[PDB]
């Protein structure tokens, strides 16, 4: 299980 | 040097193995047609190869096992070896088959290696026949001073026999080809042979740093009463006069041990200008009778390819025990998918031993790893079908019939939008690429005053907030 991003510089 | 000499070979093969006997065979070749041989045994050779091959410091012919000879013809690296009709027929079809890539030979092979038991008689007359067994001994051994079973654990070969056994594999062959959509380092067996090992190592009877030398150094010295290892391995312990046995390894939940099984094999190099010299040392020298003596008399080859010189060897007990777990074990593929396969597997097993990872975890990296190439293509094309969709549906569907400001429809690069008006929060569920999205959970994008999408306060890009996609877990 590694994290999956949701921050600015994703969409 | 900016090219290889022309007019002398230059040998690379592993330093376990018997470079001083290849020397001497190297010797008469010189002997007979003047130009000198040079054996070599540089560090991760495998690994160096590509890097190094045309370069220049780059050797005429490379020793190794079959398996990564794939990946070199792959990449151009290799000769295709042009031996007749009648040198083929001196070895045995099944170590040709090892070495064919694409219809093409592009290796000679030498010999055909697996992993044994070996035991000290001494210390263990009567060996183990199941891993299971072993704690139980372990304890009885430590009580006297010693170990009862080291062993390299820092390279995947050595601990490959144990995740098999349950019925761990590296990729599924059906067809007569091997498929590498599906990989079996993950399934309920690799785990458990896994496990098992960790487990030894919780309850002291292994220790995780143990690597090719300490371990050798461990049996050689009467310290431990079995070791792992191969052919080549024979000589030292002669050497030092431990008496000893070389056995079946032993069962895993009543299933054999299953190592994977080598063809020590020999290539051209690609670039080389010496490549008939290359092919007449190699066929008229070393694959004889007089040849293979020369080295196996330094470091065992185990069972040879060559089948004049196998029927001296195959009286030899060591031998047959040798050929039993090959025949147990499987023959390595040859595909260019292995070196990632290895490293996974490599990465794993020293989390897990190392106790920076649990197995299920150790593990699910080495699937991740070992599979690349499909992951990669299987994420790509979700992402791309949805382009798609949203493509065609941006085009369809009719102007924004509104009086007032609204932020026009768009790809967001993970999910598509409508024309919106201005003000309206907009909203829908999170898409399935990752493992950690919940499809039941949904997605903003906010649509302000001015009709222009947010943009994150961090950086000013356009931003639809995701955050609850994997928020919950
Ligand atoms: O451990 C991964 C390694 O396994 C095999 O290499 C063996 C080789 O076959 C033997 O000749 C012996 O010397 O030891 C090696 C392991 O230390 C694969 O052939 C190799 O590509 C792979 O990296
Ligand atoms: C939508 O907005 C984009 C980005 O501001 C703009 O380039 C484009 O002309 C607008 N019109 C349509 C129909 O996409
Ligand atoms: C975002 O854009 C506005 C307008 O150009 C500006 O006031 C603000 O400093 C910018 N923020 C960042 C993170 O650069
Ligand atoms: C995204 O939504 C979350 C959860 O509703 C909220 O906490 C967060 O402020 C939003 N992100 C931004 C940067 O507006």
């Amino acid at each position: 299980y590694p994290r999956t991003n949701t921050g600015s510089g994703t969409p | 040097m900016a090219k290889i000499e022309e007019g002398k070979l230059v040998i690379w093969i592993n330093g376990d193995k018997g470079y001083n006997g290849l020397a001497e065979v190297g010797k008469k070749f010189e002997k007979d047609t003047g130009i000198k041989v040079t054996v070599e045994h540089p560090d991760k050779l495998e690994e160096k190869f590509p890097q190094v091959a045309a370069t220049g410091d780059g050797p005429d012919i490379i020793f190794w096992a079959h398996d990564r000879f794939g990946g070199y013809a792959q990449s151009g690296l290799l000769a295709e070896i042009t031996p007749d009709k009648a040198f083929q027929d001196k070895l045995y079809p099944f170590t040709w088959d090892a070495v064919r890539y694409n219809g093409k030979l592009i290796a000679y092979p030498i010999a055909v290696e697996a992993l044994s038991l070996i035991y000290n008689k001494d210390l263990l007359p009567n060996p183990p026949k199941t891993w299971e067994e072993i704690p139980a001994l372990d304890k009885e051994l430590k009580a006297k001073g010693k170990s009862a079973l080291m062993f390299n654990l820092q390279e995947p070969y050595f601990t490959w026999p144990l995740i098999a056994a349950d019925g761990g594999y590296a990729f599924k062959y059906e067809n007569g080809k091997y498929d590498i959509k599906d990989v079996g380092v993950d399934n309920a067996g690799a785990k458990a042979g896994l496990t098992f090992l960790v487990d030894l190592i919780k309850n002291k009877h292994m220790n995780a740093d143990t690597d090719y030398s300490i371990a050798e150094a461990a049996f050689n010295k009467g310290e431990t009463a079995m070791t792992i290892n191969g052919p080549w391995a024979w000589s030292n312990i002669d050497t030092s006069k431990v008496n000893y046995g070389v056995t079946v390894l032993p069962t895993f939940k009543g299933q054999p041990s299953k190592p994977f099984v080598g063809v020590l094999s020999a290539g051209i190099n690609a670039a080389s200008p010496n490549k008939e010299l290359a092919k007449e040392f190699l066929e008229n020298y070393l694959l004889t009778d007089e040849g293979l003596e020369a080295v196996n008399k330094d470091k065992p080859l185990g069972a040879v390819a060559l089948k004049s010189y196998e029927e001296e060897l195959a009286k030899d007990p060591r031998i047959a025990a040798t050929m039993e777990n090959a025949q147990k074990g499987e023959i390595m593929p040859n595909i260019p998918q292995m070196s990632a396969f290895w490293y996974a597997v490599r990465t794993a097993v020293i989390n897990a031993a190392s106790g920076r990872q649990t197995v299920d975890e150790a593990l699910k990296d080495a699937q991740t790893n070992a599979a690349a190439e499909f992951l990669y293509v299987v994420g790509r094309k979700k992402m791309m079908d949805a382009q798609y969709k949203c493509y065609d549906r941006m085009q369809q569907l009719p102007a924004y019939q509104g009086e007032g400001p609204y932020c026009n429809r768009t790809w967001d690069g993970w999910l598509c939008w409508d024309d919106t008006p201005a003000g309206v929060l907009s909203y829908q569920f999170c898409p399935d690429y990752f493992p950690d999205f919940d499809p039941s959970e949904k997605v903003t994008k906010y649509c302000d005053e001015k009709g222009v999408w947010f943009k994150h306060p961090e950086n000013n890009r356009t931003w639809s907030n995701y955050t609850m996609c994997n928020a919950f877990t």
